[PDB]
């Protein structure tokens, strides 16, 4: 017997990859100007139907923490912010003097002096503002207050037509590169997933706006899910997927209202008209959660030994940061995350209410912040939350009462919680082999 | 015929072929889509393109399963073509031949397809 | 007797296809920075040659209609609009009370305060305007006018260096992609053609604006010629090609001169400066124009039978639209198209004034304004009139008298007065076969 | 030779062919042309890297007017050889043939293109 | 083997080929060198698939070194093999061959990859 | 010698105060507005 090297063309070989990835999805309407900041059409409409397939013994190592596709993500969705906001209105003309008021709390009434449609009128225009939209200009004095962003940050609004309301992205792998989707539930990602598959483009992923609690994003089965880069590691983020949802529905329980006023010819800033006046709420009924816990709890205590544990407020960090937080239309929520994570979980026998922000500092950014537009509605949000970005206590405090708060510590996470189950790779069809052969 | 399939022992999985291979190269102002779609094209296409290239200097880019008479290497690997077409699998032979890989992607440009015409010259010239 | 697959590579096989188109011309200097809003340069010179071959013998369905290349035209020129105007001045601070006069008529004697060079001092600064320019601002008082767009939307105004001058443009296919001509007068757009050829790029289109007259296009032979989606619906468009030229010269009879101002430093508005005054007008002796509709009557006739048959004015509507209206050098012009199309048609034995603009809103795009410079000339329009963009009337008048009035019903069909000629095809060159064989 | 001439009958087309084959590949700061250009030469380039990959599965990249002994099917259009290369005309031809076409398109790719190694196995293994 | 090297003379210039082949294909929101980037591989990948589409039409796309019966035409230049492979040079070579040249690169395109299936007529066919 | 030491008004973060705002500038930085004045200078640009 003797040997010669072979080649066979297009067996299935493959390694993880810096390569990039592009959208697809279903067409809202095929108009390339809609009204939308995630994919006005100019997403490319690549095949809804998932055409996936088996990779029965394909056993792949999945590595969800070096994985391209959440840094692509973090670059790509900003990308798409600027390119949603640069065709509207920035608003240099409108960090000015603010004169408030206090009205039924913290909704604080407002009126300033603006150029008009012209370039030399004073317009005297009202609005209402969140209070956490401001800070006093030096002094604590009636007529002097400034938008939060001015001391250090340029704003601008979005159309109201510029809807950041989430309808999925699917990423198609270019040729040569594929998805591979762990095929699994009881699983985590980093090491083998016994049971695979692959696919040209992930299956529907949602953006997912979220801040703290993973909203929008699908749930596990045989068991709540847990996962970490290194759960030793106390302070780097860790995520958890539950087996059951929880529903969601907060409310603006104000009758708020657009007020378009010209700020130079082309740009019209959007005013807030009012109507009693009330804070921002979430009905969720306690025992739903409170129980589901109690297993989140319980998958948790697989990872440390018989503990009691605790979930409790994030606090002291920029409220930004440090209350759950996400879109309902096109106006953006800041509730108060602590009456939902105030709570304890023995081993034996074992709602909230909520800020609205018309700016945002959205993924962390100097400069570029958006004045949401306020929404003409009493804003209702219809939405599932189904996991969590929990951090465990740095302080190591051990064999008592080791314990938990909610975090927002990397947006990239709130991608994590979907992304974890898909590996981005390349196909190198280049299969060397011994065989033996003459030339034809 | 499915893609993938690398569990599939390896000449079990080379009863599919061709559906891999169209993988390899489509799916089967602007907004940063609009870009990243046209690198991604391109990418692609240089890449469909490189391995195309690799079956001009390889040869058998016109019979896309390949014959020469370049030495397989004993320093390699011993095991047995019964073995490997009915038992080893193609992510798993790489991740055994990888450590190889770069000796043969240049060894097997040798004269079959890099120089062979010099070789025709004692057969068609005086 | 046995057969099997064989397949010829590159065979002639082709499809509608909706695949992108790019631009080609002569080289009007290789100067990048030459001037132009069309192709200065930017647009690639790829051969000048239009190297057609015939279709000999190649019967094919043509389509004026469901063609892609109307749309892509569209959406491009209005590209080009805007990636020249970003390249000069948006008049952000213009919109300013205006003050005016009346003098000997519609063209208005202004003048209004503004930013200079500096971002501190005022400056009064002096400009005429074409009534149609301004607006009350709220009360009929002499200092109170905005202008026109200000109402809605920001203008823009293009450097004199951007010349709206209409210099042709070749559509190549690219390769693998390829157009047909129909190679016939005799033709209209749906059904076959008889008589056809290839070209890789087309004989210059001839992007003249062009609003409800097709002003340089090509004649016609054999037959005057009539292009229309569905003749039964009345409503929308009927375009004529004439198989004789027509040539108007309108003029500005005014003497009247750029004066640039800077409203901001690297800002030079093109204010009017003045010389008696006469409203701007047209010479096109009637009876050329009058024998000519005879014979355009009579190819509708061979549509509808033996009608007495008229031509009415556009009326109501917008004046962008209801004006025939174009470009002459960088000024725009609104002719009262009245005069040219007031007439009647018998079967038996059987001059335009006009108001200029600054201001257009050109393709009928909110937002995007367009103040045209005031040209530095007594400006000359030297041109052909070759077809019309007709509408039949709604006027179902049961067999006895039934009409039409010109109008701006789509810039789509201002291009498809050329268009229709061209068909875009993708060549499949997979041509499966039977024959014998046996490899090799 | 001229380009297009489907109108010449098959057998008289193919007189012209390799013109038409150039013609497939070439025409023989964003900017707005420029980056219509750049998306139209990628697209141009990937449909014409697809039928050099169909020109891989198929056969015959090596060989541009193509032998298999697949089988014609007699279920497609039965007429004459003597008809197509000589009175038949291709636009004509494929517009009768379309139909079949996506059958042939995946049958083409039989063994001889996309399996025969496993069977030169019986010509060089024992 | 080193890359250009064209003062080898012509025989042993082509003991080197294939590394050369690898340089024409790979060099062994937007931005300004994004676009740069993106047209480059664009430019080169349109111009080596248009090498390729020579290759498919001269053939040897398959067989790097070609070969076809087309007549070496008198007009040209009469230097001999001898010469050409053992003491001339491939720049020197061109710069002498160009002016003959816009002649091969369609008189290559003969019956071998043009027209022989048309011939086969008479080997396979009744 | 030809080093300026300025001021001006200008708008702060705020599109209402005129704050007062103090910069050296090299001479060639400047030239005057329309006069040989103390105050009347205007950047080069
Ligand atoms: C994921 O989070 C999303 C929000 O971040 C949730 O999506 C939608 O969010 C908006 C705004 O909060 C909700 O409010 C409005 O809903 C109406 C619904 O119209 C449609 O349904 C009626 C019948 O019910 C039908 O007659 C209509 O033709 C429509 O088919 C819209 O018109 C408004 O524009 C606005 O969207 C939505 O209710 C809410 N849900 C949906 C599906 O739109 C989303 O529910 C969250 N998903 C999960 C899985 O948690
Ligand atoms: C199609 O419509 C076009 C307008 O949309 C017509 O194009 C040109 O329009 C401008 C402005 O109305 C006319 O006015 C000027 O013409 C001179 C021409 O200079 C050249 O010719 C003289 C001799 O006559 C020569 O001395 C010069 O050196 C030049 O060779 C230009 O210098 C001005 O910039 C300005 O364009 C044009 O007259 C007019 N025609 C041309 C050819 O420019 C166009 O006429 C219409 N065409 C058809 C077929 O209908
Ligand atoms: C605080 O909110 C109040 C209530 O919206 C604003 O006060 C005043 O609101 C009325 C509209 O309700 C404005 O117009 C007046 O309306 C009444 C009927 O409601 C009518 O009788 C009057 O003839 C007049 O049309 C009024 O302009 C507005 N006041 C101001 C200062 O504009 C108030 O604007 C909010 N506070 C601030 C600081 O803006
Ligand atoms: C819109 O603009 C007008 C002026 O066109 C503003 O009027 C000004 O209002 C203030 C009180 O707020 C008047 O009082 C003076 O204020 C200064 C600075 O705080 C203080 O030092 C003085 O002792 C005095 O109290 C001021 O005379 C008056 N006019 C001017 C020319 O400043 C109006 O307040 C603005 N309104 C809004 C809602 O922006
Ligand atoms: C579920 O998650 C675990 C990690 O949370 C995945 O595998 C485990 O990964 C860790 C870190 O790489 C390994 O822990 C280290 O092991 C060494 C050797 O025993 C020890 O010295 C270190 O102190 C540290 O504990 C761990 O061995 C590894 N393996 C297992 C079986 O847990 C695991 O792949 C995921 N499994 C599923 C079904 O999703
Ligand atoms: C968060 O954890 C804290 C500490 O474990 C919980 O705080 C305690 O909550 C009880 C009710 O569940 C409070 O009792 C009420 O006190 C008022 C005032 O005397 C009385 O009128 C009521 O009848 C009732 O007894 C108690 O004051 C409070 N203690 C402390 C130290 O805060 C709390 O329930 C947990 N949940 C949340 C959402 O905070
Ligand atoms: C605030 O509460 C109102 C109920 O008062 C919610 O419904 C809206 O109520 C207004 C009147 O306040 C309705 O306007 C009227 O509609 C009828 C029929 O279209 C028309 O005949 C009247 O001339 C008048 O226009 C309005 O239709 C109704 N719906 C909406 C979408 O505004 C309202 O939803 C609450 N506000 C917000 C911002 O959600
Ligand atoms: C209406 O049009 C008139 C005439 O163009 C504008 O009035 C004034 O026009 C003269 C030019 O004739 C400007 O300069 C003056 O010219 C005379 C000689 O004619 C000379 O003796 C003076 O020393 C001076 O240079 C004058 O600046 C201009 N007036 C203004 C207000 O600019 C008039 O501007 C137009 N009306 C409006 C409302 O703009
Ligand atoms: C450019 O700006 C100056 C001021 O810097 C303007 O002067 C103003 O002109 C008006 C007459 O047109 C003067 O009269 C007053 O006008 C008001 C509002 O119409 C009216 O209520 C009074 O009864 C009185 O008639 C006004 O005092 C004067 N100054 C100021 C500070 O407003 C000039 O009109 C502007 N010119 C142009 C060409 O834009
Ligand atoms: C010139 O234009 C006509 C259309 O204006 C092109 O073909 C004609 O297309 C129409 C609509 O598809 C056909 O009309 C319909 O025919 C049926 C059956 O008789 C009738 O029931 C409907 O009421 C309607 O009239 C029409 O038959 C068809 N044929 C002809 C000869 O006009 C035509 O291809 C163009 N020809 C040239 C030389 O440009
Ligand atoms: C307005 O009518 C004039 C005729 O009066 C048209 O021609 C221009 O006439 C002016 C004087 O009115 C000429 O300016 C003078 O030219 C001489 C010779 O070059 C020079 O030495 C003097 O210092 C003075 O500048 C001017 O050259 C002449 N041509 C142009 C293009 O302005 C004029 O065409 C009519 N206006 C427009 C804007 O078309
Ligand atoms: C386009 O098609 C026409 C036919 O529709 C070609 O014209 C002539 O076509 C016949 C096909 O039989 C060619 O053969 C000749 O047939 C006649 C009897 O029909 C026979 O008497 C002649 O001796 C010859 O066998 C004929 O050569 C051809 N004549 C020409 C050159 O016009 C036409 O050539 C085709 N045009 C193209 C695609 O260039
Ligand atoms: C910032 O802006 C203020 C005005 O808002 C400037 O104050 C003005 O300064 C001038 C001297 O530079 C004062 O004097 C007067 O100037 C005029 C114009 O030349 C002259 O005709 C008079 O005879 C007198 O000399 C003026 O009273 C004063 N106030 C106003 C309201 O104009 C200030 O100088 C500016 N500062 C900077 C650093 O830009
Ligand atoms: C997956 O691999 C398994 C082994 O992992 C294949 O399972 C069997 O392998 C034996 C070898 O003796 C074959 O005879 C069986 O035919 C294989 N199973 C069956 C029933 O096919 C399994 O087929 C491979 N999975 C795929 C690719 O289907
Ligand atoms: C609080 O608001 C009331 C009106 O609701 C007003 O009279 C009072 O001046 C305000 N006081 C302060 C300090 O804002
Ligand atoms: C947040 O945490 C702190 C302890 O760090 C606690 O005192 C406080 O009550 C919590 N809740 C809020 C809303 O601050
Ligand atoms: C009309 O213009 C003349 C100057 O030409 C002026 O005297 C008169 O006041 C104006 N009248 C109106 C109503 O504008
Ligand atoms: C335009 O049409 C109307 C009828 O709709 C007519 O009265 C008018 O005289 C026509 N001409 C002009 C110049 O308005
Ligand atoms: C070039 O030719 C010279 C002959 O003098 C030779 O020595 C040298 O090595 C050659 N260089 C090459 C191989 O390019």
């Amino acid at each position: 017997e003797n040997l010669w090297v072979t080649v066979y063309y297009g067996v299935p070989v493959w390694r993880d990859a810096d390569t990039t990835l592009f959208c697809a999805s279903d067409a809202k309407a095929y108009e390339t100007e809609k009204h939308n900041v995630w994919a006005t059409h100019a997403c490319v409409p690549t095949d809804p139907n998932p055409q996936e397939i088996h990779l029965d013994n394909v056993t792949e190592k999945f590595n969800m923490w070096k994985n391209n596709m959440v840094e692509q993500m973090h670059t790509d969705i900003i990308s798409l912010w600027d390119q949603s906001l640069k065709p509207c209105v920035k608003l240099t003309p409108l960090c000015v003097t603010l004169h408030c008021t206090n009205v039924t709390e913290g909704l604080k009434n407002c009126s300033f002096n603006m150029t008009t449609e012209l370039r030399d009128k004073r317009q005297k225009v009202y609005s209402l503002f969140y209070r956490l939209d401001i800070v006093p200009i030096n002094e604590n004095q009636g007529s002097e207050y400034r938008l939060i962003n001015c001391n250090t940050s340029a704003c601008t609004q979005a159309c109201p037509k510029v809807s950041f309301e989430p309808i999925p992205i699917h990423y198609c792998a270019p040729a040569g590169f594929a998805i591979l989707k762990c095929k699994d539930e009881g699983f985590n990602g980093t090491g083998l997933c016994k049971n695979v598959s692959t696919v040209q483009c992930t299956h529907g992923i949602k953006p997912v706006v979220s801040t703290q609690l993973l909203l929008n994003g699908s749930l596990a089965e045989k068991n709540i899910t847990i996962r970490s880069e290194n759960i030793t590691n106390n302070a780097k983020i860790i995520i958890v997927q539950l087996v059951q949802p929880v529903t969601i529905k907060c409310i603006r329980p104000n009758n708020n209202t657009r007020k378009s006023i010209r700020i130079g010819p082309g740009q019209a800033f959007y005013a807030t008209g009012d109507i009693d006046i009330r804070q921002a709420h979430c009905n969720v009924s306690r025992s739903r959660w409170n129980k589901t816990l109690q297993e989140v709890a319980e998958k948790l205590r697989t990872y440390f030994g018989n503990k009691t544990i605790i979930f409790a407020n994030s606090s002291g960090g920029d409220l930004e940061i440090t209350t759950h937080s996400f879109n309902c239309g096109g106006e953006f929520f800041y509730c108060n995350t602590s009456g939902l994570f105030n709570s304890t979980w023995y081993v034996n026998s074992t709602t909230l209410p909520c800020r609205i922000k018309q700016i945002i500092n959205m993924w962390q950014r100097a400069g570029q912040c958006m004045y949401a537009p306020p929404i003409p509605g009493v804003i209702k949000c219809e939405s599932n939350i189904t996991g969590l970005l929990l951090t465990r206590d740095g302080g190591k405090d051990n064999n008592v009462n080791e314990t938990f708060r909610p975090g927002g510590g990397d947006m990239r996470d709130n991608w994590r919680s979907e992304l974890y189950k898909y590996k981005v790779v390349k196909i190198e069809p280049l299969g060397v082999a011994p065989t033996r052969c003459k030339r034809r | 015929g499915f893609l993938g399939a690398a569990g599939s022992t390896m000449g079990a999985a080379s009863n599919t072929l061709t559906v891999q291979a169209r993988q390899l190269l489509s799916g089967i102002k602007l907004t940063v889509w609009g870009i990243k779609q046209l690198q991604a094209r391109v990418l692609a296409v240089e890449r469909y393109l490189e391995v195309q290239q690799l079956l001009g200097i390889w040869g058998c880019s016109g019979k896309l399963i390949c014959c020469t008479n370049v030495p397989w290497n004993s320093s390699w690997s011993n095991k047995s073509l019964d073995e490997i077409w009915n038992n080893m699998t193609w992510l798993q032979w790489d991740k055994e031949i990888n450590n190889y890989t770069q000796l043969i992607y240049r060894l097997i440009e040798e004269s079959q397809f890099q120089q062979e015409i010099n070789e025709v010259e004692l057969l068609a010239l005086d």
